[PDB]
């Protein structure tokens, strides 16, 4: 069922896809404002031990419920917060209370308001809550790697969080190819090898293919210390990571 | 809510009552939830996010939902019963075979297509099974149901697989195969194939059915978190006296679907192609 | 820390 279900994962990313350059369409925030608030995500996964499933989950309920509807300034925390929740409502085996995301939330919006936008990202979403993340694919890549190096894997989730930062240019993407990036860019990183043929057959993307995104992620990976967003890399220098963050990406892929 | 006119209530999730279409006519079922606390539950918000993934004929369909800011409306595809009561009427004589063998075929076609999908049932009991009136049972009750693209932590008991028993870390699909393999016995011989008291008693009954697993028949099982060494070592009773009924082909199925290990443990689709279906007719309940 | 009032 391996295949089966690498096979209606791809189906079903396109359906789950948010719309691109949505943030055209937003009156008030920008990609700037969606990267500070994937930034203050990552820091509330790390605080309350959730799962990295769940914030790639409530990034991609915050970036299809941006496009298809547009929230203020001061909205856009509570929808990340609301997101946030939805996923670890579905993913995790325990979600936080939801008195534990109003006090993250600096106290800003009651827990009246954060259910009420978790009622309304639930109806916008159309309860399609079960949406493939790069870590889904990063995952059925890594069981198609041999052998199995702990640093591969670990880089590999650290670059597909780094896509998550910037709207611009990884909302282009499908989170299969993100995830063959961040699996490609990782092994040429640690291990010195390309793209898997074993990969190259069971999911089509040979290594052209994945090339724009390649390019777009290292240029992130090469830019990543200097970024203005750093709780990501901060959460990877870790050693459950294995400190892949500490790690210099490669001045050149050779292509 | 207004196009439905509950007529009566057939289950206590949430309750579920029987309703009917103003318009359409069709009968559905109408479980609802109370929204007051938490929002929308964690169970419920699974329950809807997977079955209107899953369009198949054995999966109880979830064709509407009915979102308010107070309480939340689930409708299904209304069926006669469960497989609980079809259970408790057939128990003066026992189901027929060729109804036991098409009712696990049905269930092993629901299952290899959530499984296909990324979505472990994990509380497949014959409570879980509705049965429509044509012939047809349906997988139900997906609250307690996960999406495993990623793999999922281990969080009745009567259905429990031995590795959930024994400390497992990560569910798969061979509990929810465990589970079908318990409610073929139990349609087979009528009674539950193991009725466990707690998690101990649970285990020691299935090590008394099936024998206690050494490290040859199971690789890992001296290194689980719940397994001891104060562990009888039962021998494996014949499968003849377990399902007297059950032929050859019906008892190496109801084996290899009640395997130790899991990576060993049969699969949906493997075991859709097993020689004891090759004669699957659909006979009427 | 995680606990911050964002877009003040």
């Amino acid at each position: 069922y391996h295949e089966d279900i690498h096979t209606y994962l791809r189906e079903m990313e396109v359906k789950c896809k948010p719309k691109v350059g949505y943030m055209k369409k937003q009156p008030d925030i920008t990609n700037s404002m969606r990267a500070i608030l994937v930034d203050w995500l990552v820091e509330v996964g790390e605080e309350y031990k959730l799962q990295n499933e769940t914030l790639h989950l409530a990034v991609n309920y915050i970036d299809r419920f941006l496009s298809s509807m547009s929230v203020l300034r001061g909205k856009l925390q509570l929808v990340g917060t609301a997101a946030m929740l939805l996923a670890s409502k579905f993913e995790e085996i325990y979600p936080p209370e939801v008195a534990e995301f109003v006090y993250i939330t600096d106290d800003t919006y009651t827990k009246k308001q954060v259910l009420r936008m978790e009622h309304l990202v639930l109806k916008v979403l159309t309860f399609d809550l079960a949406a493939p993340t790069v870590n889904q694919f990063l995952t059925q890549y890594f069981l198609h790697q041999q052998p199995a190096n702990c640093k591969v894997e670990s880089l590999a989730m650290f670059l597909g969080e780094l896509s998550l930062i910037d709207a611009d240019p990884y909302l282009k993407y499908l989170p299969s190819v993100i995830a063959g990036a961040a699996f490609h860019l990782a092994l040429y990183t640690v291990t010195g090898q390309s793209w898997p043929e074993s990969l190259i057959r069971k999911t089509g993307y040979t290594l052209e293919s994945l090339k724009p995104c390649l390019m777009d992620l290292h240029q992130t990976y090469l830019k990543a210390p200097q970024h203005a967003q750093q709780s990501i890399r901060e959460k990877y220098k870790n050693s459950k990571y294995h400190g892949v963050s500490l790690l210099n990406p490669p001045e050149t892929l050779n292509l | 809510m207004e196009n439905f006119q509950k007529v009566e209530k057939i289950g206590e999730y949430g309750v579920v009552y029987k309703a009917r279409n103003k318009l359409t006519g069709e009968v559905v079922a109408l479980k609802k939830i109370r929204l007051d606390t938490e929002g929308v539950p964690s169970t419920a918000i699974r329950e809807i996010s997977l079955l209107k993934e899953l369009n198949h004929p054995n999966i109880v369909k979830l064709l509407d939902v009915i979102h308010t800011e107070n309480k939340l409306y689930l409708v299904f595809e209304f069926l006669h019963q469960d497989l609980k009561k079809f259970m408790d009427a057939s128990a003066l004589t026992g189901i027929p075979l060729p109804l036991i063998k098409s009712y696990l075929f049905q269930l092993l076609q629901g299952l290899a297509f959530c499984h296909s999908h990324r979505v472990l049932h994990r509380d497949l009991k014959p409570q879980n099974l509705l049965i429509n009136t044509e012939g047809a049972i349906k997988l139900a009750d997906f609250g307690l149901a996960r999406a495993f693209g990623v793999p999922v932590r281990t969080y009745t008991l009567w259905y429990r697989a031995p590795e959930i028993l024994l400390g497992c870390k990560y569910y798969s699909t061979a509990v929810d195969i465990w589970s079908l393999g318990c409610i073929f016995a139990e349609m087979v011989t009528r009674r539950a194939l193991f009725p466990g008291d707690s998690e101990i008693d649970q285990l020691f009954r299935i090590f008394r059915t099936l024998g206690t697993p050494d490290e040859v028949v199971w690789p890992g099982v001296t290194s689980m978190p719940d397994y001891k060494p104060s562990f009888p070592k039962w021998a494996r009773q014949d499968f003849s006296k377990v399902v007297p009924p059950l032929d050859e082909d019906g008892r190496s199925l109801l084996s290899q679907m009640l395997h130790y290990d899991p990576n060993k443990r049969i699969s949906a689709k493997a075991a859709l192609a097993h020689p004891f279906f090759q004669d699957v007719t659909k006979p009427v309940p | 820390k995680s606990r911050v009032q964002l877009f003040k």
